RNA sequence: AUAGGUUAAUGAGGCGAACCGGGGGAACUGAAACAUCUAAGUACCCCGAGGAAAAGAAAUCAACCGAGAUUCCCCCAGUAGCGGCGAGCGAACGGGGAGCAGCCCAGAGCCUGAAUCAGUGUGUGUGUUAGUGGAAGCGUCUGGAAAGGCGCGCGAUACAGGGUGACAGCCCCGUACACAAAAAUGCACAUGCUGUGAGCUCGAUGAGUAGGGCGGGACACGUGGUAUCCUGUCUGAAUAUGGGGGGACCAUCCUCCAAGGCUAAAUACUCCUGACUGACCGAUAGUGAACCAGUACCGUGAGGGAAAGGCGAAAAGAACCCCGGCGAGGGGAGUGAAAAAGAACCUGAAACCGUGUACGUACAAGCAGUGGGAGCACGCUUAGGCGUGUGACUGCGUACCUUUUGUAUAAUGGGUCAGCGACUUAUAUUCUGUAGCAAGGUUAACCGAAUAGGGGAGCCGAAGGGAAACCGAGUCUUAACUGGGCGUU
């Protein structure tokens, strides 16, 4: 198809720093 | 290409009649003083590279 | 009968493959061991090298000292001579039998064995026990 | 020696072919059924061979 | 008088795959870190040129005997040497081969345009850019179709190859072979025209150079005892009774003539033309591209960059009828060997999703199978606790990979299928097997009647010991071994 395009990203992105 | 004799060896060893390849001993280049006549007398007299070493030696020395 | 040929046994052993399954006997690891470095594509280290200890042929002192002047002599047996054809053996001519090589300009006649045609030599060097066996078997020996 | 008639003869014949004393070969020696050689080429091949 | 200005005649300019010479010139990396060193004068930028480029006619090697420009190939040899003597770098002498070629200027006199070179016109020959001729097969069987099988003929200087309804020497196009150019051209010669100098006599013989000092760079050579070459800088000769080199340096000897140039071949390369070849790929392979691909697409831009081949022998590509919205899609009909080859078209696997039938399943707890095992459905057999399918109930039973002392692990990896996806290649060296020959074995390049034959330059071995001179079945150690070390089988 004409279908054909995946700009995916960076992980999606909030939170998480998980105590250090 | 062929192999490359590293160098440094070449300057150390001499192959021998049985394919053995006699060396001179360490230990008899400077502070000679202090150490016994008994030692350096026999530390004159090259000696053979022993059975352990002689897979580095042949390494080395691809054309000896 | 160009399908009837075949070569000597064992004359052409298969030769490892290795890397293909568990049967084979080399799969997976393909006789490399678990890690490290001597694993892992162009491993290995160099010759010589027996881990950071100083290495044999650095522990080890230089003794050299190359002649120079013997590189061009060459030595001759008694088993040639015969074969240098003439009856002379002389400085070259030997040279000239293809046993001494050019560069060279000294040689000495060495008791290496089996003399017998009568041969004079002549500018050469010789053992006390080749000019023995030269002169025994009709040779002469002038400088 | 080899002669002109006899080549171009057999170039199109399939299961033959023509080859002078020098020409031999071992797959050839063994590819066809039977060798011909003229007693000529024989003295040759003899000396060839030692 | 110049600079300046107008006109004119000539030539230049830009593009282009590599090979080539020149001006500049990295870092990753290697050294198991890192400065010297390496990567490497590589990558890259730049300038320039040719069909080749460059190099070249000894101020070269040799070693007292000799060789005789340059270039390329094999040796010499991973040797001599260089080297934080680390990592690494790495010659030459001499030998075997390819190809061979030698000339001008530094000048005036006479004789003068005489050799020669290029540019050019013509001629000729020879290649090129269209072309021509080119042998010989029929019968029958199977089939939609014969080139296939079987039979019997025929051509072959032609059985290279392609095509044709399946595999064709004789159907077609060719092939071998023999021929052909009106015109334009590459290449040779032969001359015409232009430009150019030949020849003899007598001369001349490359100074801000050689060398040196300082700083760098090149030489395999890192300043080292360092010859030699180049020069940014400051200097600066001799001139044939002269000068350069022979690896510090001096003598003797020997050998060459710098400070001007030209020069063909053996050597390099392939954007492109023609022909031929492959134990090269066959559509996720092979070019990124078998296809209207540097396209569609993405990016402001430089720039990145796909997917996607096959109906049939032949379109004979489905007239006409029926349901439907003058639809989509479908069923008939018809074409065809085949329509289950219908264009979403050869083959049509697997994941995945359904319809149909057999058997099990709604009191039962877990890697889901395995050992047992009734019933049911189905075939059997003549029964005979037999084959197939299902599998109540029941014993045992925590997947795979990896990684680990150890994993059901609640530690890694995998949603599934299909296709692809990882120990290769070259050159050295050593060992084993095997083969040849044997105290010998074998050639490299190259020649070539081209896997032959030639070529033994050379390499390995037959002798070792010693740093070395040297000695030699011994030798080294020491004044010397009763000895000892390495060797002699
Ligand atoms: N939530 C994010 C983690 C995250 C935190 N900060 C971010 C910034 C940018 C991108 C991702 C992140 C994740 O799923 O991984
Ligand atoms: N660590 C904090 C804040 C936070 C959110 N996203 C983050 C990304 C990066 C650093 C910190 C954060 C939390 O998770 O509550
Ligand atoms: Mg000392
Ligand atoms: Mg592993
Ligand atoms: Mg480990
Ligand atoms: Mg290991
Ligand atoms: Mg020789
Ligand atoms: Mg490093
Ligand atoms: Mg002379
Ligand atoms: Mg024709
Ligand atoms: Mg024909
Ligand atoms: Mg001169
Ligand atoms: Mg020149
Ligand atoms: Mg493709
Ligand atoms: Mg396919
Ligand atoms: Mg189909
Ligand atoms: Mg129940
Ligand atoms: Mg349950
Ligand atoms: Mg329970
Ligand atoms: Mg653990
Ligand atoms: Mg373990
Ligand atoms: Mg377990
Ligand atoms: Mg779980
Ligand atoms: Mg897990």
């Amino acid at each position: 198809h004409i279908c054909v395009t995946s700009k995916w990203f960076n992980i999606d992105n909030k939170i998480v720093d998980h105590r250090p | 290409p062929k192999i490359k004799t590293v160098r440094g060896a070449a300057k150390r060893f001499k192959k021998t009649g049985k394919g053995g390849f006699k060396h001179k001993h360490a230990n008899l280049r400077h502070i000679l003083t202090k150490k016994a006549t008994k030692r350096k007398r026999h530390l004159r007299p090259k000696a053979m590279v022993s059975k352990g070493d002689l897979g580095l030696v042949i390494a080395c020395l691809p054309y000896a | 009968r160009l399908n009837t040929l075949s070569p000597a046994e064992g004359s052409k052993k298969a030769g490892k493959r290795l890397g293909r399954g568990i049967g084979s006997g080399l799969g997976k690891t393909g006789g490399r061991g678990h890690k490290g470095q001597k694993s892992r594509s162009g491993g290995g280290v160099r010759r010589g090298f027996e881990g950071g200890q100083m290495p044999l042929y650095r522990r080890l002192p230089k003794f050299g000292f190359t002649s120079r002047k013997a590189a061009i002599t060459a030595e001759i047996r008694l088993s040639d001579l015969a074969k240098v054809e003439g009856g002379v053996v002389d400085l070259n001519t030997l040279k000239a039998a293809n046993i001494i090589g050019i560069q060279i300009e000294f040689a000495k006649v060495i008791l290496a064995g089996e003399v017998t045609t009568p041969v004079t030599v002549r500018g050469l060097r010789v053992t006390k026990g080749a000019r023995a066996a030269i002169e025994a078997a009709g040779g002469k020996i002038e400088e | 020696e080899l002669d002109e008639n006899l080549f171009l003869a057999a170039r199109n014949l399939h299961k033959v072919d023509v080859r002078d004393a020098t020409g031999i070969d071992p797959v050839s020696l063994i590819a066809f059924d039977k060798v011909v050689m003229t007693a000529d080429a024989v003295k040759q091949v003899e000396e060839m061979l030692a």
